[PDB]
């Protein structure tokens, strides 16, 4: 059954707080599709490339309309003497390119204290039915999402114009000043985040474009 | 200290609920509006005949 | 004794709360201080039952006006849902929404006196009509109005003073419309078209006057956002 | 034989009707096409049941932020109901009344560590305060907190994480306050004041931050009138 | 002046009948005299094939 | 269906009256049927032709 897609967890990448951060800053930008490339590169010695994707994201390959919720957690790796807060925001259309109110748009804000591990899900918020679904034309994908520390991309700057096969935009900014014992300067931390289908989640469509991929990618540049 | 320990299990069951985004409304005749019918199952999916190396 | 009313009304909370658009979430509990308002029955002078907030879109909005010559046929169009919207007065309740969903209400009113005899046609193009404007432009005023009679129109009689109500629907292929800036969808729903049926005459021994409403009803606003709505203007006249 | 669905849905209609704010009056009869729309159960995807027209003056808003370093004593105020009233997004929605009247309910976070042990307060001068403004501004900080003390107020702990929530009433000599242009009456309603109680320390071996929200409930507006409301302002901090 | 207003309604509903030329007398057994079959309904009519556009 | 069409009424043409008319004048003449052309010839600048009919 295809709910079994849906519905299986994995881990994306990391991004830093960097407690040297003013009180509104970008810190995650992602768009809410669930097409999400990653590439590598063969850390042993050849030369050789290959992308993967989530759960979710490679039962829709074989479709062309997605629609549905999604759902994501977002996880502190921090010590017991750290404080600060955090907000999260949602965009239905348009994108976030410049530092939004507090109420104007969706927000949530949730503070780093004795519990961490956040989850939130997206529902469809779309004036149509259906969505399409993103393909790729190279072997090097376009950036989906700001800086992941496993992809070696690190630019904070909003990325968009993706509104025909997303279903908004998901950005974290900070509130409250992250606070350490030791001491400024030097100091950060991780935030891991994860992606999931919600039980809403639908595709309906055939389509023909993963007709000359492959899973063999072990030796193919010579 | 609790709610740290119970938010690590795997899978993502001792994470907090946060009121999500809007609501689900769904209704049943959907399928007749859009699409005629359903793609839910990829057993019945993988019955259909496709092109493979001549 | 009586209630010392500072240290009367504290309490605590959780750290946890919600107001439809902001959530809030904390494990530590937080302290209050809650002082209740009175009722005062007379504190209530200026209170009506028409003017809201919730049926604000339902504010009647003039859109039309024109001067009628003798001995002349013309043509005049204008686009009913992107003029409504774009008033100074309508754009500001809708600001931070997404998407629009409501029916249409067109309303005429005319002043001719019993010498006039003249009479015209008012006529409405659902959505699609962009496709056939750059033709539908060439053709002369009296074939326009053999189509115009087959679609939801109006009769306008100059020797009455009488005609001018018009109902209609929400008609997209979409759930809704997007309302926000560079949006043209809500110039794409709908088309008045307003031509001469009969010459104006009169009966001596010089101008007539006609003028447009429209508001909405059964009103949806949904999807707030952070986004600017479309460029608001003025109408024309 | 089916409908003729543009002469079937023709009928007459008397020159008189209202909608909370225009209303016409003829004598002559009316012609109406009215077209109805569907039910369409499918139709309604992005609803929820939080953001409204009428629940928009309840929406939180941002209007104070500080930083709070080691080893000083410091005061700082501001208006609270001047400054949400003048918020940009707030003020497009009170555009077209003249006169309001709600409650106000203000909410602090604080965020510091274990290491801090720091403490503050935040008290609230109901209406009547601009008269004992230039001298108020001459005690020291100190005897400040005496009088602050006495009134509405809340403490700030900076060993927790912990404080604020403050319900205050409306009063008033009138019935509502005026908020159109010029109106200094919103700036008279109340105060918020913000100063040291006990300066902030560190174990060593150097700042900590503070947010307030502010909002609306029981919001009644009345008296729709053509003026234009106070001059919107961003908040200073 | 109502008989003015009334007969100005879009669609013609306020004219005046006009004790119209002759009368209507047509039998039920009329297609099984001619043509065997009615042609009454556009849907049914537009499920037949036509050559177009070789 | 087909009654749709059969039902929904269109304009066609005017002709005067003019009072400077004798007691027995011919005004108006048509054949009863349904079929009746109008043609129009593309207002604004350029040649083209079309032509009209009723629902009926």
């Amino acid at each position: 059954h295809l709910s079994t897609f849906f519905g299986r967890e994995a881990y994306m990448d990391r991004f830093e707080w960097k407690t040297t951060d003013s009180y509104d800053t970008l810190l995650f930008y992602t768009h809410v599709h669930p097409i999400l490339f990653k590439r590598f590169e063969a850390t042993s010695g050849d030369y050789d490339v290959g992308m993967l994707l989530p759960p979710v994201g490679y039962a829709t390959i074989p479709f062309s309309f997605w629609r549905g919720g999604m759902t994501f957690r977002f996880s502190i790796v921090a010590s017991a003497f750290h404080r600060g807060r955090l907000r999260i925001v949602y965009q239905p259309q348009g994108g976030l390119g410049t530092v939004p109110g507090f109420s104007a748009a969706f927000n949530r804000v949730i503070d780093l204290g004795d519990a961490r591990d956040f989850e939130v899900t997206v529902e469809w918020n779309q004036n149509i039915a259906f969505r399409e679904v993103h393909t790729t034309g190279s072997n090097v994908p376009s950036a989906q999402y700001t800086p992941g520390l496993d992809v070696g991309r690190t630019s904070q700057l909003p990325l968009g114009d993706q509104t025909s096969v997303s279903n908004g935009v998901l950005a974290v900014y900070v509130v409250n000043d992250l606070v350490s014992p030791d001491g400024g300067t030097d100091e950060s931390v991780e935030v891991n985040w994860f992606v999931k289908g919600a039980p809403s989640f639908e595709v309906a469509s055939r389509d023909t474009k993963f007709a000359r991929w492959s899973t063999h990618w072990s030796q193919e540049e010579f | 200290s609790p709610l740290a320990i119970a938010g690590n299990r795997a899978g993502g069951s001792g994470a907090i609920t946060l009121e999500p985004f809007g609501s689900d409304n769904t209704s049943p005749e959907l399928s007749k509006l859009h699409f005629g019918e359903t793609y839910d199952h990829m057993r019945v999916l993988v019955k259909g005949y496709n092109f493979y190396k001549a | 004794a009586v209630k010392d009313t500072i240290e009367g009304n504290s309490e605590t909370l959780s750290g946890t709360h919600q107001n439809e658009t902001l959530a809030l979430y904390s494990n530590v509990d937080q302290t209050a201080v809650k002082i209740m308002s009175s009722i005062d029955p007379t504190r209530a002078d200026c209170v009506s039952n028409d003017h809201e907030l919730g049926n604000f879109l339902s504010r009647p909005v003039r859109i039309m006006r024109e001067s009628i010559s003798l001995d002349e046929r013309t043509s005049t169009t204008i686009a009913p849902w992107d003029v409504y919207l774009r008033h100074p007065m309508i754009n500001k309740k809708i600001a931070n929404y997404e998407y629009l969903r409501a029916n249409l209400v067109l309303e005429v009113v005319v002043n001719g006196g019993p010498f006039f005899y003249g009479k015209m046609l008012l006529g409405y193009t659902p959505f699609g009509y962009e496709d056939s404007l750059k033709n539908f432009n060439r053709i002369p005023i009296g074939h326009q109005n053999t189509m115009l009679s087959q679609q939801p129109h109006v009769k306008i009689d100059f020797c009455e003073s009488t005609g001018g109500v018009l109902h209609l629907p929400f008609v997209y292929n979409r759930n809704y419309m997007r309302i926000s800036e560079g949006s043209g969808e809500p110039a794409s729903m709908g088309e008045l078209r307003l031509n001469t049926l009969n010459a104006l005459k009169n009966i001596s021994f010089s101008v007539a006057t006609i003028t447009v409403f429209a508001y909405l009803d059964n009103v949806e606003l949904v999807a707030p956002s952070a986004n600017d709505p479309i460029t608001a203007q003025q109408p024309e006249l």
